[PDB]
Protein backbone atom coordinates (compact mmCIF):
# COMPACT_ATOMS: atom_id res chain seq x y z
CA UNK A 1 0.00 0.00 0.00
CA UNK A 2 2.92 2.72 -1.02
CA UNK A 3 1.11 5.66 -2.25
CA UNK A 4 -0.97 5.05 1.05
CA UNK A 5 1.79 5.12 3.23
CA UNK A 6 3.14 8.25 2.08
CA UNK A 7 2.77 10.68 4.79
CA UNK A 8 1.75 14.52 3.90
CA UNK A 9 2.77 17.39 5.76
CA UNK A 10 0.30 20.07 5.80
CA UNK A 11 1.46 23.66 5.05
CA UNK A 12 -2.48 24.90 4.25
CA UNK A 13 -5.88 24.17 4.83
CA UNK A 14 -6.49 22.76 1.82
CA UNK A 15 -2.99 21.91 0.49
CA UNK A 16 0.08 19.03 1.96
CA UNK A 17 3.49 18.39 0.85
CA UNK A 18 5.75 15.15 0.83
CA UNK A 19 9.04 14.02 -0.43
CA UNK A 20 8.55 10.34 -1.89
CA UNK A 21 10.72 8.06 -3.40
CA UNK A 22 9.34 5.91 -6.25
CA UNK A 23 9.20 5.92 -10.14
CA UNK A 24 5.51 7.21 -11.28
CA UNK A 25 5.97 4.70 -14.07
CA UNK A 26 5.47 1.57 -11.55
CA UNK A 27 1.95 2.56 -10.16
CA UNK A 28 0.58 4.66 -12.67
CA UNK A 29 -0.44 5.20 -16.13
CA UNK A 30 0.69 8.22 -18.06
CA UNK A 31 -1.47 9.66 -20.49
CA UNK A 32 0.14 12.19 -22.43
CA UNK A 33 -1.82 15.34 -23.03
CA UNK A 34 -1.06 17.95 -26.08
CA UNK A 35 1.78 20.93 -25.47
CA UNK A 36 -0.73 23.52 -25.89
CA UNK A 37 -0.31 25.34 -23.10
CA UNK A 38 -4.17 24.01 -21.45
CA UNK A 39 -2.51 20.57 -20.53
CA UNK A 40 -3.12 21.39 -16.86
CA UNK A 41 -6.67 21.24 -17.29
CA UNK A 42 -6.78 18.93 -20.60
CA UNK A 43 -4.90 16.40 -17.81
CA UNK A 44 -7.85 17.26 -15.59
CA UNK A 45 -10.27 16.83 -18.07
CA UNK A 46 -9.04 13.13 -19.16
CA UNK A 47 -9.68 11.93 -15.60
CA UNK A 48 -13.08 13.75 -14.28
CA UNK A 49 -14.62 14.46 -17.89
CA UNK A 50 -16.49 11.28 -18.71
CA UNK A 51 -16.77 12.44 -22.54
CA UNK A 52 -12.98 12.49 -23.65
CA UNK A 53 -12.07 15.46 -26.65
CA UNK A 54 -9.84 17.56 -27.52
CA UNK A 55 -12.22 20.79 -26.26
CA UNK A 56 -12.84 18.89 -23.20
CA UNK A 57 -10.26 21.16 -21.31
CA UNK A 58 -12.43 23.94 -21.86
CA UNK A 59 -15.12 22.59 -19.50
CA UNK A 60 -12.60 22.45 -16.87
CA UNK A 61 -11.55 26.09 -17.63
CA UNK A 62 -15.05 27.34 -17.39
CA UNK A 63 -15.48 25.21 -13.54
CA UNK A 64 -12.52 27.20 -12.82
CA UNK A 65 -14.39 30.68 -13.53
CA UNK A 66 -17.34 29.58 -10.73
CA UNK A 67 -14.33 28.70 -8.61
CA UNK A 68 -12.29 31.66 -8.34
CA UNK A 69 -15.18 33.73 -8.27
CA UNK A 70 -16.28 31.56 -4.91
CA UNK A 71 -12.01 30.69 -3.29
CA UNK A 72 -9.76 33.11 -4.99
CA UNK A 73 -10.27 36.03 -2.62
CA UNK A 74 -9.32 33.46 0.60
CA UNK A 75 -7.14 31.35 -1.32
CA UNK A 76 -3.38 31.58 0.49
CA UNK A 77 -1.75 31.17 -3.07
CA UNK A 78 -3.39 34.18 -4.29
CA UNK A 79 -2.47 36.43 -1.57
CA UNK A 80 0.69 36.41 -3.06
CA UNK A 81 -0.14 37.58 -6.49
CA UNK A 82 -1.31 40.88 -6.61
CA UNK A 83 -4.33 40.40 -8.78
CA UNK A 84 -8.26 40.28 -7.98
CA UNK A 85 -10.76 38.61 -9.07
CA UNK A 86 -11.33 40.44 -12.82
CA UNK A 87 -7.86 40.62 -13.44
CA UNK A 88 -7.23 36.84 -12.65
CA UNK A 89 -10.24 35.40 -14.83
CA UNK A 90 -8.88 37.73 -17.85
CA UNK A 91 -5.48 36.17 -17.67
CA UNK A 92 -6.16 32.57 -16.55
CA UNK A 93 -9.17 31.88 -18.52
CA UNK A 94 -6.77 32.75 -21.66
CA UNK A 95 -5.30 29.81 -23.88
CA UNK A 96 -2.30 28.94 -23.60
CA UNK A 97 -2.26 30.11 -19.80
CA UNK A 98 -0.64 27.76 -17.58
CA UNK A 99 -2.71 26.42 -14.98
CA UNK A 100 -1.42 24.53 -11.77
CA UNK A 101 -1.36 24.43 -8.05
CA UNK A 102 -3.02 27.78 -7.37
CA UNK A 103 -5.86 26.29 -10.38
CA UNK A 104 -5.87 23.02 -8.58
CA UNK A 105 -6.18 24.10 -5.14
CA UNK A 106 -9.78 26.00 -6.04
CA UNK A 107 -11.05 23.04 -8.17
CA UNK A 108 -10.38 20.68 -5.36
CA UNK A 109 -13.12 22.95 -3.20
CA UNK A 110 -15.53 23.77 -5.66
CA UNK A 111 -15.93 20.05 -7.51
CA UNK A 112 -15.08 18.39 -4.18
CA UNK A 113 -12.24 16.40 -5.37
CA UNK A 114 -8.76 15.23 -4.07
CA UNK A 115 -6.03 16.32 -6.37
CA UNK A 116 -2.22 15.35 -6.04
CA UNK A 117 0.73 16.84 -8.25
CA UNK A 118 3.32 14.18 -8.52
CA UNK A 119 7.00 15.84 -9.58
CA UNK A 120 9.39 13.61 -11.56
CA UNK A 121 13.07 14.24 -12.75
CA UNK A 122 13.35 13.66 -16.38
CA UNK A 123 13.67 9.44 -15.68
CA UNK A 124 9.98 8.89 -14.55
CA UNK A 125 11.31 9.49 -10.42
CA UNK A 126 9.49 11.28 -7.98
CA UNK A 127 11.38 14.54 -6.61
CA UNK A 128 8.21 15.59 -4.50
CA UNK A 129 4.12 16.08 -4.51
CA UNK A 130 0.94 18.13 -3.37
CA UNK A 131 -1.75 17.27 -2.79
CA UNK A 132 -5.03 19.59 -2.47
CA UNK A 133 -7.82 17.96 -0.37
CA UNK A 134 -7.16 15.12 2.10
CA UNK A 135 -9.89 12.75 0.54
CA UNK A 136 -8.06 9.01 -0.75
CA UNK A 137 -5.65 8.78 -3.20
CA UNK A 138 -7.52 5.59 -4.67
CA UNK A 139 -10.70 8.54 -5.78
CA UNK A 140 -8.09 11.30 -6.27
CA UNK A 141 -6.88 12.63 -9.51
CA UNK A 142 -3.50 12.33 -10.60
CA UNK A 143 -1.44 14.48 -12.33
CA UNK A 144 2.40 14.46 -13.27
CA UNK A 145 4.28 17.85 -13.70
CA UNK A 146 7.32 16.86 -15.99
CA UNK A 147 10.18 19.67 -15.46
CA UNK A 148 8.20 22.71 -13.84
CA UNK A 149 6.94 23.19 -17.36
CA UNK A 150 4.35 21.18 -18.53
CA UNK A 151 1.14 18.97 -16.80
CA UNK A 152 0.30 14.97 -18.03
CA UNK A 153 -2.27 12.57 -16.86
CA UNK A 154 -2.00 9.56 -14.66
CA UNK A 155 -4.54 6.89 -14.01
CA UNK A 156 -3.80 4.42 -11.63
CA UNK A 157 -2.37 0.75 -13.07
CA UNK B 1 19.28 30.52 15.76
CA UNK B 2 19.41 27.76 13.19
CA UNK B 3 16.29 27.48 11.42
CA UNK B 4 15.41 25.05 8.55
CA UNK B 5 13.55 25.65 5.26
CA UNK B 6 11.29 22.75 3.76
CA UNK B 7 11.09 22.49 0.15
CA UNK B 8 9.14 20.62 -2.09
CA UNK B 9 11.74 18.56 -3.61
CA UNK B 10 13.16 17.86 -0.27
CA UNK B 11 15.95 20.15 -0.20
CA UNK B 12 16.55 21.95 3.42
CA UNK B 13 18.16 25.20 3.75
CA UNK B 14 19.86 26.28 7.05
CA UNK B 15 19.88 30.10 7.65
CA UNK B 16 21.29 31.63 10.81
CA UNK B 17 18.68 34.03 12.30
CA UNK B 18 17.72 36.18 14.90
CA UNK B 19 14.75 36.57 16.63
CA UNK B 20 13.67 39.69 15.89
CA UNK B 21 14.09 39.22 12.19
CA UNK B 22 11.52 39.75 9.57
CA UNK B 23 9.93 36.78 7.34
CA UNK B 24 11.11 39.54 4.90
CA UNK B 25 14.69 39.08 5.90
CA UNK B 26 14.57 35.64 6.29
CA UNK B 27 13.14 35.80 2.33
CA UNK B 28 16.03 37.69 1.62
CA UNK B 29 18.16 35.50 2.79
CA UNK B 30 17.01 32.64 0.55
CA UNK B 31 16.80 35.00 -1.97
CA UNK B 32 20.77 35.45 -1.93
CA UNK B 33 21.20 32.05 -1.47
CA UNK B 34 19.04 29.88 -3.89
CA UNK B 35 17.68 33.29 -6.03
CA UNK B 36 14.61 32.52 -5.66
CA UNK B 37 12.53 35.67 -5.26
CA UNK B 38 10.40 37.19 -2.61
CA UNK B 39 7.53 37.47 -4.99
CA UNK B 40 7.85 33.77 -5.72
CA UNK B 41 7.52 32.43 -2.41
CA UNK B 42 5.39 31.36 0.62
CA UNK B 43 6.81 30.85 4.10
CA UNK B 44 4.96 28.47 5.54
CA UNK B 45 5.31 27.31 10.05
CA UNK B 46 2.61 25.13 11.09
CA UNK B 47 0.27 24.99 7.89
CA UNK B 48 0.38 28.86 8.25
CA UNK B 49 1.39 31.36 5.63
CA UNK B 50 3.81 33.77 6.87
CA UNK B 51 3.54 37.66 6.01
CA UNK B 52 6.65 40.01 5.37
CA UNK B 53 6.26 42.68 7.84
CA UNK B 54 6.30 40.08 11.15
CA UNK B 55 9.05 38.61 13.53
CA UNK B 56 10.17 34.94 13.82
CA UNK B 57 9.40 35.75 17.71
CA UNK B 58 5.59 36.82 16.65
CA UNK B 59 5.20 33.39 15.20
CA UNK B 60 7.06 31.61 17.92
CA UNK B 61 9.66 30.22 15.94
CA UNK B 62 12.76 28.95 17.99
CA UNK B 63 16.41 27.81 17.59
CA UNK B 64 15.57 23.90 15.21
CA UNK B 65 12.04 25.20 13.56
CA UNK B 66 11.52 24.01 10.73
CA UNK B 67 9.45 26.41 7.31
CA UNK B 68 8.04 25.46 4.50
CA UNK B 69 9.04 26.67 1.26
CA UNK B 70 6.06 26.46 -1.04
CA UNK B 71 6.33 27.14 -4.60
CA UNK B 72 3.75 28.33 -7.35
CA UNK B 73 3.72 25.49 -9.64
CA UNK B 74 2.61 26.14 -13.23
CA UNK B 75 2.85 24.08 -16.57
CA1 LIG C 1 -7.82 14.72 -24.37
CA1 LIG D 1 -20.75 21.39 -11.61
CA1 LIG E 1 12.58 14.31 -3.56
Amino acid sequence: DFLEGITWDSVSDIQSVSNPSFTITDYFEVVRQPADGNCFYHSLAELYIPNKSDHAYRLVKNELREAAEKYFPTEPEAAATGMRLDEYLDTALRDNEWGGSLEAAMLSRHLGLTVVIWLVDGSNRVVGATRFGKGSLKTALHLLHSGLTHFDALRLL
Amino acid sequence: MQIFVKTLTGKTITLEVEPSDTIENVKAKIQDKEGIPPDQQRLIFAGKQLEDGRTLSDYNIQKESTLHLVLRLRG
